[PDB]
């Protein structure tokens, strides 16, 4: 079975509310197992605290850098940056969780929320899970960010882990 | 008031286009990958004894969105064309900023610079003459920079905006 796994989502310290998330072990376990891991804080590290650094009304919330705080960090439980696992799953619709990177094989920690249909990055960026619940709460970040994606309050992942 | 002039920071990703205007906005470098999505900044300045104000937009070099270029190309009056003198491929890239600017604007007579960047770096597999002549072809000056020594930077810019004031007064 695919694991779940939470978000509990504060604004400038205010309680937002729960994201969870299906992670697809099914089809991408390694890239869903660095997810998974992050999100418990089982190495030592991991998404607790972060931040979502960039998000850009229609399109995604995007977060992960666990390392330096401010969009060029992150790193994976299995080194710095990993491979792509495959890209058998597509960015269909709203609410599609995918890796983030620097070009090819370069999958760290950073992730994104898809907001909209973004199938352009299909083939490119890892999809590795979906919302489960509390997609009304992704809506809702989204009027923190802006067309650049700079936020306008500290959208924060104040809790995580696994159910 | 003093005049504005609108430039525009285009080139390849990676080659140091935000490196550089942040050294001229903000006067230091970090040597971290924050690719852009667009970013703009104001800076007054003085130049050839004029104070004049630059509006500055630092493009996204990320290859894929190619075909998003041409309206912030029609806004913009000058660009600095940037590559990386240790990467060849980030040269050749500059071909096809110069030509979609060309054609976006419709006009010969763009004001643009020529900028080589990472001068500080020993792994130059760009030469000077190399880009020189290119730059001779153009019709357009040439700089090399660093945005970690901040060799050239100002010179940079300034030359952009000497350029475009040449083109005002056509
Ligand atoms: C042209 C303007 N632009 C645009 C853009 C594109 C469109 N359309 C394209 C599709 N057609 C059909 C309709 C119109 C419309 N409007 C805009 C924006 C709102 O205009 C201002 C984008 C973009 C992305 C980058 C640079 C410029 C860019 C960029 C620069 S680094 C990048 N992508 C990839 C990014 N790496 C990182 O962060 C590295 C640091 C970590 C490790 C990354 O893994 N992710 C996750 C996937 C999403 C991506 N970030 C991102 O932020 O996508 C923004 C988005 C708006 C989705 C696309
Ligand atoms: N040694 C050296 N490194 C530089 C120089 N300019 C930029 N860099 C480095 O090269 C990398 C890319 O720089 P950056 O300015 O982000 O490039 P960009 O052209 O804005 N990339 P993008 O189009 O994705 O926004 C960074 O690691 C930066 O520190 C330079 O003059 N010298
Ligand atoms: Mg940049």
């Amino acid at each position: 079975v695919n694991p779940t796994v939470f978000f509990d989502i504060a604004v400038d310290g205010e309680p937002l509310g729960r994201v969870s998330f299906e992670l697809f072990a099914d089809k991408v376990p390694k890239t869903a197992e660095n997810f998974r891991a992050l999100s418990t804080g089982e190495k030592g590290f991991g998404y607790k605290g972060s931040c979502f650094h960039r998000i850009i009304p229609g399109f995604m919330c995007q977060g992960g850098d666990f390392t330096r705080h401010n969009g060029t960090g992150g790193k994976s439980i299995y080194g710095e940056k990993f491979e792509d696992e495959n890209f058998i799953l597509k960015h269909t619709g709203p609410g599609i969780l995918s890796m983030a990177n620097a070009g090819p094989n370069t999958n760290g920690s950073q992730f994104f929320i898809c907001t909209a249909k973004t199938e352009w990055l299909d083939g490119k960026h890892v999809v590795f899970g979906k919302v489960k619940e509390g997609m009304n709460i992704v809506e809702a970040m989204e009027r923190f960010g802006s067309r650049n994606g700079k936020t306008s309050k500290k959208i924060t992942i104040a809790d995580c882990g696994q159910l | 008031s003093m005049t504005e002039y609108k430039l525009v920071v285009v080139g390849a990703g990676d080659v140091g286009k935000s490196a550089l205007t942040i050294q001229l906005i903000q006067n230091h470098f970090v040597d971290e990958y924050d690719p852009t999505i667009e970013d703009s900044y104001r800076k007054q300045v003085v130049i050839d004894g004029e104070t004049c104000l630059l509006d500055i937009l630092d493009t996204a070099g990320q290859e894929e969105y190619s075909a998003m270029r041409d309206q912030y190309m029609r806004t913009g009056e000058g660009f600095l064309c940037v590559f990386a003198i240790n990467n060849t491929k980030s040269f050749e890239d500059i071909h096809h900023y110069r030509e979609q600017i060309k054609r976006v604007k419709d006009s010969e007579d763009v004001p643009m610079v020529l900028v080589g960047n990472k001068c500080d770096l020993p792994s130059r597999t760009v030469d000077t003459k190399q880009a020189q002549d290119l730059a001779r072809s153009y019709g357009i000056p040439f700089i090399e920079t660093s945005a970690k020594t901040r060799q050239g930077v100002d010179d940079a810019f300034y030359t952009l905006v000497r350029e475009i004031r040449k083109h005002k007064e056509k």
